This record gives structure tokens, C-alpha cells and sequence, in this order.
RNA sequence: UAAUUGCGAUAACGAACGAGACCUUAACCUACUAAAUAGUGGUGCUAGCAUUUGCUGGUUAUCCACUUCUUAGAGGGACUAUCGGUUUCAAGCCGAUGGAAGUUUGAGGCAAUAACAGGUCUGUGAUGCCCUUAGACGUUCUGGGCCGCACGCGCGCUACACUGACGGAGCCAGCGAGUCUAACCUUGGCCGAGAGGUCUUGGUAAUCUUGUGAAACUCCGUCGUGCUGGGGAUAGAGCAUUGUAAUUAUUGCUCUUCAACGAGGAAUUCCUAGUAAGCGCAAGUCAUCAGCUUGCGUUGAUUACGUCCCUGCCCUUUGUACACACC
């Protein structure tokens, strides 16, 4: 490549590794594949970024929320349970750790692990309390793709927090185990469990 | 319900069973073997020092050790 | 690292100052099971005994234990400054006294009965069993048990 | 004096307020309306505004 | 190439100068080092009770070499945090000014800083060449 | 009340303002206060025109 | 002699006053280099124009950027778009519209608004609430 | 010729810049180096108060900004010019001050 | 279960009692002659891809 | 919504009534022409009036 | 349509108010005016490294110029501009580009006719009528009281910890306020473990406090899931400041005491984007005392861009045995 030297001392791991191919800090958003063609153009993995801490403008129309690079929406739902509202630097730190741990536990592309988990884990029906008149009847309903990826992101992060809450096994570890056992149909990860529950109650109530 | 001091027996169990893993952190160490965390971090410093495992991502909140080979 | 694999120098829960102490935790928090010493006082007395705090309380045997208890109950002989103590001027004697395990609650009763035979307002509200600092009662501490 | 401009301008507003209620009670029989203040060094002025200055 | 302390990172250079004054062994530390909390915002003494004062001297050296001059109210309002002051909410908290003044006495008697015109105490020539040599050490240790 | 405020409104209207109203609140004839609102011409109530185009 | 430009970078309440002169490739922030900016994450987020466009774009220019206002996050955002639009105005004035449009289309095909300071400013606190929209709890009984 | 500084304050902007226009007119006339006059950021005295007597629910509040304008001009002139531009250039509503050193 | 793919033809309008279930006509992505009305939960744009657990429900307006 | 009011719409109506041999299909021409020809009290309302005049002439050229 | 906003249609035609418009404040401006009461560039003088020609700094003004940022007088700028679609082929909306911004650009000030037996006679030397007026229902003073405590309710703070606590270490704001016949804000120097006290400066304030070096934050670590180093009420002992006086701990500091609480039911509160939510500051209060409110920044989201199902609100129709008007 012949990386350039200059009056500034910047390392070749900064420049030559990441100039001319702008992957990520490592583990590219390039050569990536979505499994099912219902997450195509609802999950913007078409462009690589470096850090999911971009000052998002994306709720300010209806559907621009779909064009956040999905690491952003993962780390943006990572800031819940009240006392961790607005702690975005810690949230991106946790995402970096759990992707490194995904890299350790599986030599596959961690972003591929995450997006394939989203595909495997998004609930594809819903039950909805409809009144009509009387005593709270339920109805099955199909789900929007964007609502599906909404529900899936929420499920993965929720299972991560509630598992690692009183437990010494840290949040990156539990999130990565959720990602592995969500990528595979393990039925040992919470989000796969709840996908089974909602689709089961839809199958009952339809 | 964990341990808090060494015995040279669980020490050798670390010496054998940590290279069986390819992912090492204090919490997975004290979940598999029986340590109270702080001694696991002492063990992680020792297994970084005498190279038996591989730090890839050290952070004061969280260290990620892995298989050397 | 700092790993030590001794089996016999360590042992579990021991006893100091008429109180059993779990030795499976470190010293400056381990001594705080003694009702009368705290984190701050245990910190400073282990610093004045010069014991390394990277070890737990099961080891660090009897001679250093006498070092601990003597420096604990003789503060002016081991140059703890006076304000650090827990019963400072102590009306009946004038000399200072860092009170400890049983004597903290014994002298607590002694000062209570001291000013209650005096029949001051504080001892009156103690014997009446209500809140003593000049605070509101009419809403909190209900169902006080 | 040696008073900061905040306190001075608040004092001037207070001054106008107090004169206005004073003349409002005094010259109400006359047909009084208001006060203009001409703050000048060397003998400042107060412009009383009424309707019947022939009786003021 | 000519190195300043703005050329070197924070925590690295601080730890380096802390161990530097440990290796030099002259600081005129107080005799009560294990006692003072350094701030009422604290709840425990500095639990690295052997190099905290070397490290705080390194901190005030770095923080004076980046700035013009200081006295003590700067230092107290800086290093003091927010006290867990009870069931009442937190606030901002003054620190221990006495450890700060003893630090500044130490740095003058070494020849780090001097008391300065236009008030305050500014860094002197021996302190500046000192910090330059030590920042050079920290950036030359990189194999 | 009615004759007096009519005279007032008639005077200011012929004196050349574009709008005037006079509210007399309080106890008229009986022991229960009733307002009277005397207006001729047109008046604005809305924004900054009210401040720089109305005395009250 | 001595070509120069000073530009700016702002976000919510931060101001970095950028300055690009001709030089040798010495980049700095408050005298410190930009590789010491310590939110520890956004090192690459402030390298972002350089890692985007290349470092040979820094052939013979040196930078100084100064910060006041605006927290930690928004002040390193001030640093990054200061250095970005400063290099942009440099390629306006001292080289041509071709390379200026190359750089501007680089930043706007990577439109993270390095060419417009982002214009969302806070809202004032109001009564009824400890914030701008929200209210207290009301009791009703 | 004396290194003087006039400083002006008011709460009426039209009249304030009118006074400033008149002083800058005379300074342009008598050709002094004058340090072209300086806007200062306003002192905006807010008195936020309840909108009620007696105390009463729905607990509103109004605000009452006043704003205060301050300006200064920096001149060099002989004593005749000084007293001239001091005491022929006055106008109600604006406070003037002169400082000599 | 042979899951059904689908593709949006056109929305009709959010119905249901509380309003939060849209109705969309979709084509089965392999049979362009067969489009079908279908209740959807979240937000649905045009021309995107639906998944179905069955194809022969075609439920109605909800109140 | 961008529904203008009658204190814009009648003004622009009468303005194209009595100045048709001016006032082309360019907003900036129309705004400067409004600032010279009209009696306006405020920049923002003037911008509104000229925009609606521009829209009217734009409908005039088509019919 | 945010709208009795408009396009229109028509026994109505012209209008007035209301919305709007207007006014503040936030954003954008390489464009004029200028800024030792703000910056910047250069020059000296000088610290230090590298030495190579460079860099980091100081340097009240050593001294010269400029206004990018701060500022604010003057303005400009947006009109939904341009384009496609959509519609009686209008008012409008929807999407894309452009730009500082396209929900009325945001957010406010203002906001009508008619009403309430809504609050205030205790803000008022604003007032009526009843009442009292010298052992007073006037003052004034010394204590007490409003702070009492089986209990029911409203608002909030701290929390139930590892996304955590603790300890180093980095260290970043905006609104403000501040003393002439007073002790206001305090930099700084000393002493104190701390609270604070001293010696004295600066400042009537863009200067001095002040970049208020705020908190959260983030790095390097101690702790290991244990009501434990979480939580920190209770409670004792001492030490100070404010005040004529501090007990019915004023409040602050130092040690010790470690309670209930393991994310909390039926119910129910607030919010659509720099927003909620977390995070502290300044002010009103003040001799001290904020856990409150009034406003400021710091970090900054998930989710719907809908509906009339519930709480209600506007217009029309229909119905009434209601008019104090469904209580």
C-alpha cells in the first residue's frame, strides 16, 4: 500500500489498515449478507460506518428510522431501565465488547451473527386485544417488517438486561450468548422463547 | 457459594481447563470453576504474564481473553 | 501474579473481641462485623498495624492479631488523632475513649440513663419511644414496629 | 453614589413609579395624566402633564 | 523532534511522573498520609494508600504545565467530585485544601513551581525541563 | 352610569380616537355586582398592536 | 505569503475555531494532537475526514483547532466538523473547484453533516414540568 | 488632548443609537481616532413572578424581562471639545457618564 | 409449515378499534394473479415484503 | 398547514389586477417589485404576498 | 386547513373582533459597522524541547493590523423555493433536490363575546356593612406555638447495586448574581483532617469572583454476588459557622450505629425529537437553611406520525316531560 508518513505521528494500524477500505474499526460491514429478503431495505447494512454514536436525526419523519446502521439501533435500545437513559458512550463500549466476544465464541462475522439473529428472532405475527363489545377478545394479525425488526431489537436487549441483572456474568457476555442462541434456533435465549410465545398465542387465537 | 483462597489443586485445574476453553473472562471462569472473581482476575493477570491465553480486548470493566493457539 | 497455595496457614471463621469473624473476606471490611468499628476506623487501624490488604482475614495470624487489637483499643498510644474516635470527650471522665464491641451500647445506655435521670427532653422522648431529633413525627415512621 | 447600572436603572424606574402615584393622588381633582422626566445634570426637570395647569 | 506534555497522553504521563517521584524519593510528604480523605465528597481514603500522593503531585504538575497559574480554590473545585451527601441530592463539594497547600509547598521546595506575580504559583524552569524529559521518556519507551 | 359613560365615549369618539370602551364593574342598583361595558368603534385585543396602539 | 484560513465548527453549544494553514501535516487540538482526544471512542469519529478522504490530502497543511463550550460529545463533534469544513474552505480558496467538489461530495455521500453545522438547538424550560415538554404528576385526589 | 472615555446606558434602543449617531457625527466632524463605538451584550433583568394574588392552583408564572443597553466610546480631545460634546449632546432617557483616565 | 411470502400492492387505511392495524393488499410474490387483503400490525409502506403463517384467512374490518 | 389567509390572498389578487405588465414568474423579481410598489409593514408578510402573486402568475401563464 | 383557514356554493351584501399578522428569543450569514470591558494574526522579550528551518507556552497592553468565532446595531434570508405526482383539475396535501431551516421553522408573549356566586376583605392608607376601640379585636416585649402524633391521603428525594458502588485519574457548560454610607461576591497567601478561621487583594462588574476547571461522563484499577464494601434513615459522642439567643439535634464537618427495602398490587401521572429520561448549576427564598419552585446548560433515547375504543373538545342533524339545565 505504501502508507504515508507525515509530520503527525499516526499509526499504520489507523491508516493503512483502514484507509482505502473503510470497514469499521475492524470486522467490516462489507461482504455482508442478509438471509431473508424481508429485511432488505429495512436494515441499512448497505453502508459501513465507524462508530454507532452518530447524532441521529432519524425520528424526525416517519420512516427514516429504518436507515440507521443497525448497530446504532441496537446501542440505542441498550440505554433503557431508567438509570441508563442517555449513557451512549457506555452503550457503544458494551457493543464493542459484545462483538469482540461474538468474534471469540464464533469465528464468523459478528455483524452477520447479529443480522442473522435479527432474521431468526423477529416475531412474525401478533395478537391484539380487540374489544368489539364485552370481554376482551383477541385477534391475530400480520406484522409490519419494520415493526418486526423493532420488536426483535427490543427483545434481544431486554433479554440481555434481565439475564445479566443480578448475575455476575457481564452484560456483553449475556448479550453475546443471546446473539448466538438467537442466531441458532436454540430455544434457550429469551428472545427466541418470546418469539415462540407470541407466535404460539397468535396460532391459538387466529 | 464460591472459593476465596488457592489450594494448588484448583490451581492445576485452571492450568488444565483454561486452555480447553477458547473464551476466558472472570465471570465465565467463576461460573465454570469455583473462584470468587478477584482471584480469577489475579489468575488472568498470571495467565497473561506467563503466556497461556491471549488478551485481545482489555478494559478495566471487562477483559476478553482467548485461546493462544 | 500473587497466587499463594497454602492450605494450613489459612482457616475459616475466627473470633476476636468476644465476637466471631468470618475470615473469608478481607480485613478492613471483615473487622466491621465488630459492632463498634467501621470502614474508616478499620482502614486506619490496619494502616497503623502495617498489614498488607491484598490478603483475607483467615491468615495473618495471632501476633499481627494482637497488633490489631492493641492498636485498636489504644489509640493515643498508637497516635490515632483524637477526633477520629467514636466517643470523644465523654462527660463522666474527660479522657477520650474509642468505644468498641460491647461498650458502645453499654455506654449508650449509660449516657441515656445519665441524662434521663437528669430528665432532659431527649431522654424523655427516648423513654417515650418516639423520634428524638427535632423532626416531624406526624407522617413518617408510622407502623414503626 | 458608586452604584451599579442595574441598581441605578431600577432606582430610576422606582422613582418614576413613586412620582406617578404621588401626582395621581395629588392632582386628581385637577385633571392630571402623567410625568415625563428630563434627567439632566445642572438642575433636572419633571414635566407634569395635566389638563388644568392654570390651576396647577 | 521536540516533545511537550500535550504531546503525550494523560493517564500514562501522570503514572510516569508518579513513579518518577517515587524513584527520586524526595517529596516531603505529610506524616498523616493514610488519614485525610482529600475531599468530603469521598467516603473512603484513597485506597492506593502508598502512591496516591505521588500521583496527585503528578496531576498538579501536568495541570499547571497546561495552564497559566493556580492557587488552591482551582484545585479544590477541580478535584472535588460530588458527595453522596445523604438522602438529600448531590451537589458540588470543596476538597481538602490542606493537602493541596502541602503539595504546593512540596513543589516549591523541590523547585517544581514558584509563587508567581499576578498571583498564583506558576511552573518554573526546572519543573518544565523535568516534565519535558519525562514526557520524552514516556514517548521513547515505545520500543 | 349610562348617561355618564355615553358622554365619555361620545367625547373621545368625536375627539378622534379609533376605538374606546369603558367597563364599569361593581354594585349598581341592587346588592349584586353587574358589569356594564360601553364600547363604540372597533378595538383590537390581540398582540403587539395592543401595546403600541392602546392606552388603558 | 503565508496562506491561511480560519473556519469554525459548531454543534449544540460548542465552538471550535478551526484554522488551516499551509504546513507539513501537523494536526493538533489545543496544542495536543487529535490522537489524544479522550472520549476514548470518538478518536476515529474525529479521524473521520482523514480516514475518509486520505492523508495525502494533508500534503502540506497544518491545523490548529480550539474548543470552548458544549460538553464532551458535542465538543469533539465541533472538532470534527471544524477540521472538515476548514479543509473544505482551504480547497475552495487555494486550490480549485474540481477538488473542492470532490471533497464536498465525499462528505455528502458520507453526509454526516460535516458541511452544515447541525441546527437543532435546545428548548427553554417552562413552568409545569422540570423540562420543555413534560409536566409534573398531578394528583386529582 | 485628553484620553477620555464616554460611556452611555439606556433602555430605549432608538434613542440610544440616536445619541450614538450624534456623538459619532461630532467625532467624524472633529476628526479624532475615536475607537468606533462598541456594542455590549445586554443586561436582561428578569423578574419571574407568580401571576396571582392569594395563592391559588394552576400555579402559573409570568416573566418580565427588562433589557438594559450599554455602550462606550473612547476619545482624545481638548477640554473645550470635551465639555462641548458633553453638555450640548444630551437627550432624555439615556444616562451619560464621562471618565477621564 | 410452508410459510407464505408476500409483497405489498397498496395500503388501504388504518382501521381497527384503536386504529393501530392497517389493511394492505399483498401479492403472494409468486402468483401475480392472486392479491389479498390482510391486517397488518405495525407500519407498512409500499412494495415491501410480508411473511404469513397462512394464506387463506383474509380477515375483515375490525371494530 | 400552508393555507394562506385572506389578508394575503386579496392583496395578491389586487396586485395582479393592477400590475400585470410587471410581475413575471420569478419570486425575487416579485419581492423587490413588491417592496418598491406596495405599502407593506413587515418582511415576512411581504414575502407571503409576493409568493402568492408568483403562484398566481404561474397559474395565469397556463390559463 | 392548526383553524368561521381558505377554495367555493349560495337571500344575502359589506364588516368588526378571534386565528393569523404583530413582538421576544433560538438557530444561518466569509456582507457593512467596530470591539484593552472579547477574540485572532504578526512582532518583540522569555521558559523549555528539539536542535533543522519546528513545536509547546507565557509575556496588561513591548508593540502593529484584522473580525472567522463571542457580541449587536443595520440588514438579508423562506415564500413551502424548484420539480414530479395528486385534486371539480382550486384551496391544498404527498414525495425528491436545493439550502440554515420546509410540522405556522422551533419555542414562547398576546389570545375574544359571554361567564363562575371559582381564589383573595389576610398584597392594598382599595372599599362598603356588621364588630371592637384603652384590663383593646391597636401595637409592643418574654416564652411557647405553627415542628406536637395509633393513623388516612398529595407532591418529591434517595435507593433495591456490577450499565454498580468505591478510589485514583482525565475535566467539558449556559442562564445568572454581587457591596456607599456597607460588609456583597471572593481570587489569592497562611493554618485546620474537615467545617471553617485568619492576612489582604480585585470588582459597582463582558474586566474581579469565572473558562464559575458543575455533575453525569470516561480511562486505570479494589470488590464477586453476599440485604455485602447496596441502600443510608434511625441514634450517640464531639467540632465549627450564622444569629441577641440554635434545646423542639439551625444547618455544615469527624467517628461510630446499619433499620425497612430483592424494581413494588389494584389504580394511575407525564412525553412525539436535542424531545422524554438521566445530570448538575444559578436565581426567587437568605442572618443561616432547598430535598421546592423559576429558569439554564450537559448526556440523549426506544416507539406511533395513527384513532375516536375509553377521558374529553368543536360543528351539524335528530330528540326531550331538562332551563339551577344529567349532580
Amino acid at each position: 500500500f505504501t502508507p504515508v508518513v507525515l509530520a503527525t505521528p499516526i499509526p499504520e494500524e489507523v491508516q493503512q489498515a483502514q484507509t482505502e477500505i473503510k470497514l469499521f474499526n475492524k470486522w467490516s460491514f462489507e461482504e455482508v449478507e442478509v438471509k431473508d429478503a424481508s429485511l432488505v431495505d429495512y436494515v441499512q447494512v448497505r453502508q459501513p460506518i465507524f462508530v454507532a454514536h452518530t447524532a441521529g436525526r432519524y425520528a424526525n419523519k416517519r420512516f427514516r428510522k429504518a436507515q440507521c446502521p443497525i448497530i446504532e439501533r441496537l446501542t440505542n435500545s441498550l440505554m433503557m431501565n431508567g438509570r441508563n437513559n442517555g449513557k451512549k458512550l457506555k452503550a457503544v463500549r458494551i457493543i464493542k465488547h459484545t462483538l469482540d466476544i461474538i468474534n471469540v465464541l464464533t469465528d464468523q462475522n459478528p455483524i452477520q451473527v447479529v443480522v442473522d439473529a435479527i432474521t431468526n428472532t423477529g416475531p412474525r405475527e401478533d395478537t391484539t386485544r380487540v374489544g368489539g363489545g364485552g370481554a376482551a377478545r383477541r385477534q391475530a394479525v400480520d406484522v409490519s417488517p419494520l415493526r418486526r425488526v423493532n420488536q426483535a431489537i427490543a427483545l434481544l436487549t431486554i433479554g440481555a438486561r434481565e439475564a445479566a441483572f443480578r448475575n455476575i456474568k457481564t452484560i456483553a457476555e449475556t448479550l453475546a450468548e443471546e446473539l448466538i442462541n438467537a442466531a441458532k434456533g436454540s430455544s434457550t435465549s429469551y428472545a427466541i422463547k418470546k418469539k415462540d410465545e407470541l407466535e404460539r398465542v397468535a396460532k391459538s387465537n387466529r | 457459594q464460591h472459593a476465596v483462597i488457592l489450594d494448588q489443586e484448583k490451581y492445576d485445574r485452571i492450568l488444565k481447563e483454561v486452555p480447553t476453553y477458547r473464551y476466558v473472562s472472570v465471570s465465565v471462569l467463576v461460573d465454570r470453576l469455583k473462584i470468587g472473581g478477584s482471584l480469577a482476575r489475579i489468575a488472568l493477570r498470571h495467565l497473561e504474564k506467563e503466556g497461556i491465553i491471549k488478551p485481545i480486548s482489555k478494559h478495566s470493566k471487562q477483559a476478553i481473553y482467548t485461546r493462544a493457539t | 501474579s500473587l497466587v499463594v497455595q497454602e492450605q494450613g496457614s489459612f482457616q475459616h471463621i475466627l473470633r476476636l473481641l468476644n465476637t466471631n469473624v468470618d475470615g473469608n473476606i478481607k480485613i478492613v471490611y471483615a473487622l466491621t462485623t465488630i459492632k463498634g468499628v467501621g470502614r474508616r476506623y478499620s482502614n486506619l487501624v490496619c494502616k497503623k498495624a502495617d498489614v498488607d490488604l491484598h490478603k483475607r482475614a483467615g491468615e495473618l495470624t495471632q501476633e499481627e492479631l494482637e497488633r490489631i487489637v492493641q492498636i485498636m483499643q489504644n489509640p493515643t498510644h498508637y497516635k490515632i488523632p483524637a477526633w477520629f474516635l467514636n466517643r470523644q470527650n465523654d462527660i463522666t471522665d474527660g479522657k477520650d475513649y474509642h468505644t468498641l464491641a460491647n461498650n458502645v451500647e453499654s455506654k449508650l445506655r449509660d449516657d441515656l440513663e445519665r441524662l434521663k435521670k437528669i430528665r432532659a427532653h431527649r431522654g424523655i422522648r427516648h423513654f417515650w419511644g418516639l423520634r428524638v431529633r427535632g423532626q416531624h413525627t406526624k407522617t413518617t415512621g408510622r407502623r414503626r414496629a | 453614589a458608586l452604584i451599579s447600572k442595574k441598581r441605578k436603572l431600577v432606582a430610576d424606574g422606582v422613582f418614576y413609579a413613586e412620582l406617578n402615584e404621588f401626582f395621581t393622588r395629588e392632582l386628581a381633582e385637577e385633571g392630571y395624566s402623567g410625568v415625563e422626566v428630563r434627567v439632566t445634570p445642572t438642575k433636572t426637570e419633571v414635566i407634569i402633564r395635566a389638563t388644568r395647569t392654570q390651576d396647577v | 523532534p521536540g516533545v511537550s506534555v500535550r504531546d503525550v497522553a494523560a493517564q500514562d504521563f501522570i503514572n510516569a511522573y508518579a513513579s518518577f517521584l517515587q524513584r527520586q524519593g524526595k517529596l516531603e510528604v505529610p506524616g498523616y498520609v493514610d488519614i485525610v480523605k482529600t475531599s468530603s465528597g469521598n467516603e473512603m481514603p484513597p485506597q492506593d494508600a502508598e502512591g496516591w500522593f505521588y500521583k496527585r503531585a503528578a496531576s498538579v504538575a501536568r495541570h499547571i504545565y497546561m495552564r497559566k497559574q493556580v492557587g488552591v480554590g482551582k484545585l479544590n473545585k477541580l478535584y472535588g467530585g460530588a458527595k453522596s451527601r445523604g438522602v438529600r441530592p448531590y451537589k458540588h463539594i470543596d476538597a481538602s485544601g490542606s493537602i493541596n497547600r502541602k503539595v504546593l509547598q512540596a513543589l516549591e521546595k523541590i523547585g517544581i513551581v514558584e509563587i508567581s506575580p499576578k498571583g498564583g504559583r506558576r511552573i518554573s524552569e526546572n519543573g518544565q525541563r523535568d516534565l519535558d524529559r519525562i514526557a520524552a521518556q514516556t514517548l521513547e519507551e515505545d520500543e | 352610569i349610562r348617561r355618564a359613560a355615553y358622554g365619555v365615549v361620545r367625547y373621545v369618539m368625536e375627539s378622534g380616537a379609533k376605538g374606546c370602551e369603558v367597563v364599569v364593574s361593581g354594585k349598581l342598583r341592587a346588592a349584586r355586582a353587574k358589569a356594564m361595558k360601553f364600547a363604540d368603534g372597533f378595538l383590537i385585543h390581540s398582540g403587539q398592536p395592543v401595546n403600541d396602539f392602546i392606552d388603558t | 505569503a503565508v496562506p491561511s484560513v480560519q473556519t469554525f465548527g459548531k454543534k449544540k453549544s460548542a465552538t471550535a475555531v478551526a484554522h488551516v494553514k499551509a504546513g507539513k501535516g501537523l494536526i493538533k487540538v489545543n496544542g495536543s494532537p487529535i490522537t489524544l482526544v479522550e472520549p476514548e471512542i470518538l478518536r476515529f469519529k474525529v479521524y473521520e475526514p482523514l480516514l475518509l478522504v486520505g492523508l495525502d490530502k494533508f500534503s502540506n497543511i497544518d491545523i490548529r483547532v480550539r474548543v470552548t463550550g458544549g460538553g464532551h460529545v458535542s465538543q469533539v463533534y465541533a472538532i470534527r466538523q471544524a477540521i472538515a469544513k476548514g479543509l473544505v474552505a482551504y480547497h475552495q480558496k487555494y486550490v480549485d473547484e474540481q477538488s473542492k467538489n470532490e471533497l464536498k461530495k465525499a462528505f455528502t455521500s458520507y453526509d454526516r453533516t460535516l458541511l452544515i453545522a447541525d441546527s437543532r438547538r435546545p428548548e427553554p424550560k417552562k413552568f409545569g414540568g422540570k423540562g420543555a415538554r413534560s409536566r409534573f404528576q398531578k394528583s386529582y385526589r | 488632548i485628553i484620553k477620555i472615555r464616554i460611556t452611555l446606558t439606556s433602555t430605549k434602543v432608538k434613542q440610544l443609537e440616536n445619541v450614538s449617531s450624534n456623538i459619532v457625527k461630532n467625532a467624524e466632524q472633529h476628526n479624532l481616532v475615536k475607537k468606533g463605538p462598541v456594542r455590549l451584550p445586554t443586561k436582561v433583568l428578569k423578574i419571574s413572578t407568580r401571576k396571582t394574588p392569594n395563592g391559588e392552583g394552576s400555579k402559573t408564572w409570568e416573566t418580565y424581562e427588562m433589557r438594559i443597553h450599554k455602550r462606550y466610546i473612547d476619545l482624545e480631545a481638548p477640554v473645550q471639545i470635551v465639555k462641548r460634546i458633553t453638555q450640548i449632546t444630551i437627550e432624555p432617557g439615556v444616562d451619560v457618564e464621562v471618565v477621564v483616565a | 409449515t410452508p410459510v407464505t411470502l408476500a409483497k405489498v400492492i397498496k395500503v388501504l387505511g388504518r382501521t381497527g378499534s384503536r386504529g393501530g392495524v392497517t389493511q394492505v393488499r399483498v401479492e403472494f410474490l409468486e402468483d401475480t394473479s392472486r392479491t389479498i387483503v390482510r391486517n397488518v400490525k405495525g407500519p407498512v409502506r409500499e412494495n415491501d415484503i410480508l411473511v404469513l403463517m397462512e394464506s387463506e384467512r383474509e380477515a375483515r374490518r375490525l371494530r | 398547514g400552508r393555507v394562506r389567509t385572506k389578508t394575503v390572498k386579496r392583496a395578491s389578487k389586487a396586485l395582479i389586477e393592477r400590475y400585470y405588465p410587471k410581475l413575471t414568474l420569478d419570486f425575487q423579481t416579485n419581492k423587490r417589485l413588491c417592496d418598491e410598489i406596495a405599502t407593506i409593514q413587515s418582511k415576512r408578510l411581504r414575502n407571503k404576498i409576493a409568493g402568492y402573486t408568483t403562484h398566481l402568475m404561474k397559474r395565469i401563464q397556463k390559463g
